[PDB]
């Protein structure tokens, strides 16, 4: 039920790893189950902090883990690297950074910025061709 | 050289310590899809007398 | 498989495992809790070596040991010894409060342990800035916790029935087994030398 | 296997409580666990739609 | 459709945004009125 009608969460239970999935094969008397399992196999050191302070606000990792390889800071998913730069959508906020033990400061970028940055060059590069009449 | 029965106090496993500490983590970069063989019975054979 | 231990500075957040970890300063190398527990269930032996010049004499008047001995039922040791299984129970300790459930799936990967109850409180739906936001409470109250543990087998026994009536059961039954042997199953005698 | 080297969302089996973790501890022929779990404590009534 | 619903207002966090992109906008157009 468990193993071959399912997935399971229960450590060790369908085999060591974490459980994909799982085969049955008839043998005499008894049965066989081929468990497949994800095994996290080659790692890498990393920094690593509980929070970012930016605007005095503190943020944390909506899903996943803050990481630097020592001179920049990324979002990754817990169980395999795969770096992302810090955003507001990567993120959520609460209190200020007095109050988290171990707080690191970095930027948060904010993916709305340049999406506007960008329309504030072209307000502007009309607004001063307007001046020409 | 030449084969006779040893006795010895058994190992329970490797001595590896861990490079632990209040700022650093170990993440995966790499993995392994592993198949491993579990055997159960679910019979005997019937007997009668 | 591996044997894990824990670094040499004993520093998990404010979190103290000092009660339940090692102690390599004591001859027997368990915890203070594990030492609790090894003074709370008394022990029909362990076979150690009872070699006829301990108890050929005055011993088996008042030892039910050497007398279910002389009658041929006796007690094996067991393959792994108390300080094996406190070696194996620090591993299993050093393996948790160092890298969280990984040690579990493939190899340890170190997390500092705020971090690791951090991806817990995740697990139970709360999310994790309710920890730090808390992270001296917390601490503080799970030390607290490992006290009253400490204290409550401190106090009584009674807790560990459970593991004694385990001990007791074998007892009573070489015990019966001894006595079974004055029955005279409707012979002259029970003694089979009087036959 | 669930306990120490996990944790659980199965309830009851690693104490009263949503499940933390849990620390093993040797007992003559037996284990002990300490099981930690985290229990809601100062509960408020609100209205909710 | 659904049962015990209730009126209340939904903040929306890019609002304040194109409102404060509103005034740097008339802004503008209050300075190009100006000469
Ligand atoms: C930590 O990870 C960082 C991201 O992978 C990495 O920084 C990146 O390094 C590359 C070059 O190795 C930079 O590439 C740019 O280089 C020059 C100067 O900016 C430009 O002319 C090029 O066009 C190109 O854009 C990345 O820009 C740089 N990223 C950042 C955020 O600056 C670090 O090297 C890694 N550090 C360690 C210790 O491994
Ligand atoms: C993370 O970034 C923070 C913002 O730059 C930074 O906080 C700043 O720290 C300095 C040094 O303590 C403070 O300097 C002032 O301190 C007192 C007033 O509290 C004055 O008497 C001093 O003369 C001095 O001007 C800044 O005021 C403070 N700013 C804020 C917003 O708190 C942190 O120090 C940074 N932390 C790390 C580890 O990088
Ligand atoms: C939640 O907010 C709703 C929007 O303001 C509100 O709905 C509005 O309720 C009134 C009263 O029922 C309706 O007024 C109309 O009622 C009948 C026709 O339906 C006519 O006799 C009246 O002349 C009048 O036109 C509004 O039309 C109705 N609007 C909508 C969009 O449904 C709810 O009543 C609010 N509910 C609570 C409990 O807060
Ligand atoms: C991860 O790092 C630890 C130690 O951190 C680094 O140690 C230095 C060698 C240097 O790289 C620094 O920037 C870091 O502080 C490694 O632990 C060492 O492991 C070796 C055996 O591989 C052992 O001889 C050392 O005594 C250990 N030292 C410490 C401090 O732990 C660990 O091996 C690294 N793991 C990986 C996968 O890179
Ligand atoms: C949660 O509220 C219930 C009942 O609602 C309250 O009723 C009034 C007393 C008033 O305060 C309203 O605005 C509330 O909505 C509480 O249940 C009552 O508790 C009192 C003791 O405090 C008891 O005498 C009553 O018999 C209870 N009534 C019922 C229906 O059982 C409940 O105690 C509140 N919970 C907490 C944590 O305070
Ligand atoms: C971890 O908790 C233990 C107690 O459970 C602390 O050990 C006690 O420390 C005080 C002060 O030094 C002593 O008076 C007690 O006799 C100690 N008890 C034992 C069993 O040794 C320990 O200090 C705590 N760790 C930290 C870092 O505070
Ligand atoms: C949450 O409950 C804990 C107790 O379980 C409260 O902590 C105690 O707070 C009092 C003052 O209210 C202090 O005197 C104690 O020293 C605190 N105990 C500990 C272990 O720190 C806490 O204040 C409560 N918090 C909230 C937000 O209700
Ligand atoms: C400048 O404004 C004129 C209309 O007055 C338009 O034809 C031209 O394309 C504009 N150029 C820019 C760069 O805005
Ligand atoms: C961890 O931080 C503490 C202070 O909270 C400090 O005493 C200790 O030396 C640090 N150790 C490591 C390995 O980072
Ligand atoms: C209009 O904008 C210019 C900059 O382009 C600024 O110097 C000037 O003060 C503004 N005019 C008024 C009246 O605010």
């Amino acid at each position: 039920s468990e193993c071959v009608l399912g997935q399971s969460k229960r450590v060790d239970f369908c085999g060591k790893g974490y459980h994909l999935m799982s085969f049955p094969q008839s043998a005499p008397h008894g049965v066989v189950f081929l468990h497949v399992t994800y095994v996290p196999a080659q790692e890498k050191n990393f920094t690593t902090a509980p929070a970012i302070c930016h605007d005095g606000k503190a943020h944390f990792p909506r899903e996943g883990v803050f990481v630097s390889n020592g001179t920049h800071w990324f979002v990754t998913q817990r169980n395999f690297y795969e770096p992302q730069i810090i955003t507001t959508d990567n993120t959520f906020v609460s209190g200020n950074c007095d109050v988290v033990i171990g707080i690191v400061n970095n930027t948060v970028y904010d993916p709305l910025q340049p999406e506007l940055d960008s329309f504030k060059e072209e307000l502007d590069k009309y607004f001063k061709n307007h001046t020409s009449p | 050289a030449s084969q006779s029965i040893i006795a010895y106090t058994m190992s329970l496993g490797a001595e590896n310590s861990v490079a632990y500490s209040n700022n650093s983590i170990a993440i995966p970069t790499n993995f392994t899809i592993s198949v491993t063989t579990e055997i159960l019975p679910v019979s005997m054979t019937k007997t009668s007398v | 498989k591996q044997i894990y231990k824990t670094p040499p500075i004993k520093y998990f957040g404010g979190f103290n495992f000092s009660q339940i970890l090692p102690d390599p300063s004591k001859p027997s190398k368990r915890s203070f809790i594990e030492d609790l527990l090894f003074n709370k269930v008394t022990l029909a032996d362990a076979g150690f070596i009872k070699q006829y010049g301990d108890c050929l004499g005055d011993i088996a008047a008042r030892d039910l040991i050497c007398a279910q001995k002389f009658k041929g039922l006796t007690v094996l040791p067991p393959l792994l010894t108390d300080e094996m299984i406190a070696q194996y129970t620090s591993a299993l300790l050093a393996g948790t409060i160092t890298s969280g459930w990984t040690f579990g799936a493939g190899a340890a990967l170190q997390i500092p342990f705020a971090m690791q109850m951090a991806y817990r409180f995740n697990g139970i739906g709360v999310t994790q800035n309710v920890l730090y936001e808390n992270q001296k409470l917390i601490a503080n109250q799970f030390n607290s916790a490992i006290g009253k543990i400490q204290d409550s087998l401190s106090s009584t026994a009674s807790a560990l029935g459970k593991l004694q009536d385990v001990v007791n059961h074998n007892a009573q039954a070489l015990n019966t087994l001894v006595k079974q042997l004055s029955s005279k199953f409707g012979a002259i005698s029970s003694v089979l030398n009087d036959i």
